[PDB]
């Protein structure tokens, strides 16, 4: 069975750091771009960042750019997004998600329609609340 | 334009129609058609409380003194998030799906308002066959003005209902059933054994009617309201339709019709309402205007003029004539001075 | 173990030469840097081509990759040679093709001859079975399913190509079948993985006629609806029996994440397949057969995209065809060719 599994999320004060884990079964990361998208409260889902099957090609939103750095390791199967400089904006549902390599690795803009497996998410706030 | 109109005609009390207490919705526009009445354009504007008033196919000022065969005049109440679909030539939700302005036509928009102490809303469902599965009643709260996004027809054999005995044998994505009217056609179903997933009931117009993967066989089909038309149906998810939970007969619940909004009319404390004039039969008939006077007792001769003469219309030259030449051509005798005349055509 | 190890592969429309760094996780291009004809055979060898070799050049690299493998001047297998160089001194990628393919009758139903080139028929017993693509002179790519048990044995089967018409494929006239390898994770309760190899037990002769198609690299950036092309002998009609002539006929593909809908296939589409066709219906791509070719064109090259695997129904509504996704299977591809010869 496929799965991806998100971790590392939680609450962080303003300019704090994460790190985002994400673990894949079920495909080989060689023919298939990883993507992290956010989903804020009642907004829409908007892509965060991509790698792509290569391993090389990464993007990212001009929102997180510079920011944050997401990163995969082939051996574990597991792709990390580095959250530096976390601002309340980043208030979101994290998840992971999977797309093809038949299609376009990394976009510019991370459509989610065209990523065909996801993982169920974990929470990230980013306020003032326990240092 | 030489104008002679009929004694006595009745005030066209378009006021009255345009100030009514019940407004309804463009869902469900009504119309009145007025004919073989007087009319004051200057009057109107001013009983009516007019926000803007503009003319396509016709000179605003032409209006005044000049007759018509018949005056269309269609009303509703303004969702207010909707108004800019009034646009002549929109696309817009309401000329798509609830009342299409005939651009051709002579016509004139008349945006005005109506004080909310005397204003009732009429939220109604034209759709036939909506309620004859169950539509039942839009139950808004006070000056909610509802609207069509999607209007759909079906034929007259249409039910939106599976057949128990079919779904008797679902086994995954098993629909609800009930029992169709006589003459009509059960909803297709059909049972499908993919790989290893056995009597998997597919049918039709999933998800829903509006964003359906095989519109060719949902029998529910998207439809663009025409010029006088009412919305035909909103999409019914066919999926809520079962539930047959009495009267033992298909029936939707009230959450399966899809394709609707509705928005408030409301601003500075008054509803807005759009009106539609169209003018049937421009310099003819015998619904004419009152704002000026019949000061064509004075006749213009020997010039080509068109004319309503008491109901006769035509264009022609005016001769003044006595009665010893008509002891190709007309001629009438004006009953104000009593003079007759001959008409030659242009 | 083989599945565990990788090395090289050709990425993208433009067959960008790529190598994977050694603990570093990822793809690099190859410099044009004292590159010859002589070490694009041998990445073709590596690949599992054998002798087979087509051009070699330099291209721009449009992969916006991070470093690139240059080859140490001179230190005496010349692989380990190659160090993750910033830049390369001829501004130039390695782009290496190890067969040429992918080329057609240009435009100009009933199929035309040789506008399938790459179209095979598998017969058993005088009778047409199953479809295929020609890859190789020797390597033909069909499904899994079709060569199951009893149909394992290699004995069984005749490939008949460059013939549109079923009449005409007489007894003697087909190229005996001496291996079939099934894929070893393919499951026949699923149709996961459905996808398998044939080696003939001589090569064809290629024409205008016979072709082989390419394998897809990753990277190929199709359009989420990319417009492909069903060839074969498939009853045109349910229950209805093998089409004499060959057909063919264009579909769309269809996003695995709407072909996994609940009230398309419900999550029975994996990694391992593609869905194309057309959702609504009403629409006959039936021409194909099983393990049939689903090509499509990009970068004026056709590029087998997907195997005829497995559909409920042909034409009908929410219920589109699934194909083996092959550029998932093109390195077991390539290992099985080079553990051949
Ligand atoms: C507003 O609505 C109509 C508009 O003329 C009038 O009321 C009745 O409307 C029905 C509609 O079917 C007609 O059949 C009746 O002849 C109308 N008149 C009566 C006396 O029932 C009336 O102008 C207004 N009705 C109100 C204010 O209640
Ligand atoms: C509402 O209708 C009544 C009855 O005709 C009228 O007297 C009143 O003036 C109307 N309200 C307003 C605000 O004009
Ligand atoms: C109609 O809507 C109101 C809220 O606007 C609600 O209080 C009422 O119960 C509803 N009526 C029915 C019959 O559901
Ligand atoms: C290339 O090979 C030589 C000889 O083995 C070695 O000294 C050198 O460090 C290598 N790398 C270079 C020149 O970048």
């Amino acid at each position: 069975q496929v799965q991806l599994v998100e971790s590392g999320g939680g609450l962080v004060q303003p300019g704090g750091s994460l790190r985002l884990s994400c673990v894949v079964s079920g495909f080989s990361l060689d023919y298939y771009a990883i993507g992290w998208f956010r989903q804020a409260p009642g907004k829409e889902r908007e892509g965060v960042s991509c790698i792509g099957s290569s391993g090389d090609k990464t993007n990212y939103a001009d929102s997180v750019k510079g920011r944050f750095t997401i990163s995969r390791d082939n051996a574990k199967n597991t792709v990390y997004l580095q959250m530096n400089s976390l601002k309340p904006e980043d208030t979101a549902v994290y998840y992971c998600a999977a797309e093809s390599a038949l299609y376009s690795d990394c976009t510019e803009e991370q459509n989610p329609m065209l990523y065909d497996y996801w993982g169920q998410g974990t929470q990230v706030t980013v306020s003032s609340h326990h240092h | 334009t030489v104008y002679r109109r009929i004694p006595n005609l009745p005030d066209c009390d378009i006021d009255n129609w345009l100030n009514n207490v019940s407004v309804p919705s463009p869902l469900n526009w009504e119309r009145r058609i007025f004919s073989n009445c007087n009319f004051n354009l200057s009057t109107l504007l001013r009983l009516v409380h007019v926000d803007s008033f503009s003319c396509n196919n016709l000179d605003k000022s032409k209006i005044f003194g000049s007759c018509f065969n018949s005056i269309t005049v269609d009303k509703f109440a303004i969702p207010n998030r909707r108004r800019d679909d009034l646009q002549l030539g929109s696309s817009g939700f309401l000329q798509s799906s609830n009342y299409k302005i005939d651009i051709s036509s002579s016509s004139c928009q008349l945006y005005y308002s109506l004080p909310l102490v005397n204003v009732t809303i009429n939220n109604f469902n034209p759709s036939s066959w909506n309620r004859r599965y169950g539509f039942g009643s839009f139950n808004l709260s006070s000056y909610d003005v509802v609207y069509s996004d999607h209007c759909f027809s079906v034929n007259s054999d249409f039910c939106p209902c599976a057949d128990p005995s079919v779904v008797n044998s679902c086994a995954k994505s098993k629909p609800p059933s009930a029992i169709c009217p006589a003459g009509t056609k059960y909803r297709h179903c059909d049972l499908d054994t993919t790989l290893y997933v056995k009597n998997w009931c597919r049918c039709s117009c999933l998800p829903d009617p509006i964003s359906t993967y095989s519109p060719n066989t949902c029998p529910q089909k998207k439809v663009v309201v025409g010029i006088g038309e009412h919305c035909p149906g909103l999409g019914i998810n066919e999926e809520k339709c079962g539930t047959q939970l009495n009267h033992s007969s298909c029936f939707c619940s009230p959450d399966a019709f899809l394709g609707w909004s509705f928005d408030s009319c409301i601003s500075n404390n008054r509803c807005n309402i759009f009106s539609n004039f169209i003018f049937n039969g421009i310099n003819s008939g015998t619904t004419c205007s009152n704002d000026l006077l019949y000061s064509n007792t004075e006749i213009s001769t020997g010039v080509c003029v068109n004319y309503d003469l008491y109901g006769i219309t035509g264009q022609g030259i005016f001769k003044e004539v006595s009665a010893v030449y008509y002891n190709n051509i007309i001629g009438f005798k004006d009953f104000l001075t009593n003079k007759t005349y001959t008409i030659l055509p242009c | 173990n083989p599945s565990n190890w990788c090395c090289v592969r050709l990425y993208g429309p433009n067959f960008i030469l790529q190598v994977y760094s050694s603990q570093r996780k990822s793809w690099h291009p190859v410099c044009q840097d004292d590159w010859n004809e002589n070490y694009g055979r041998a990445a073709c060898r590596d690949m599992g081509y054998k002798n087979n070799f087509y051009s070699s050049q330099g291209i721009v690299d449009d992969s916006g990759s991070t470093s690139f493998m240059k080859l140490n001047t001179s230190a005496g297998d010349i692989y380990k040679k190659l160090y993750h160089s910033d830049a390369c001194s001829s501004k130039a990628v390695v782009s290496l093709r190890c067969i040429a393919c992918g080329v057609n009758l240009n435009s100009s139903e009933s199929a035309l001859p040789g506008a399938w080139p790459w179209q095979v028929s598998l017969h058993v017993q005088n009778v047409h079975v199953c479809g295929g693509s020609i890859i190789t002179p020797e390597w033909i790519v069909t499904a899994a399913h079709c060569v199951e048990k009893p149909l394992n044995n290699p004995w069984h089967w005749t490939a008949f190509a460059g013939i549109l018409r079923q009449s005409f494929m007489f007894y003697g006239a087909g190229y005996q079948v001496e291996k079939v390898i099934s894929h070893p994770n393919y499951d026949s309760k699923t149709k996961n993985n459905d996808i398998a190899l044939m080696k003939l037990q001589k090569p064809l002769t290629f024409n205008d006629l016979v072709k082989p198609v390419c394998l897809p690299n990753p990277g190929m950036m199709l359009q989420p609806e990319q417009l492909c092309w069903i060839s074969g002998w498939g009853a045109t009609e349910e229950k209805g029996k093998t089409s004499e002539v060959l057909n063919a006929a264009k579909v769309l593909l269809i996003e695995t994440q709407r072909c996994n809908s609940r009230y398309v296939y419900d999550n029975l589409i994996t990694p391992a397949m593609i869905c194309a066709g057309f959702l609504q219906g009403n629409v006959d791509s039936c021409q194909g057969d099983a393990g049939g070719p689903l090509v499509t064109s990009k970068n004026n090259i056709w590029w087998l995209i997907g195997d005829t695997s497995w559909g409920s129904g042909c034409a009908k509504a929410y219920r589109p065809g699934v194909y083996g996704n092959v550029m998932v299977f093109t390195d077991w591809i390539y290992r099985q060719m080079r553990a051949d010869g």
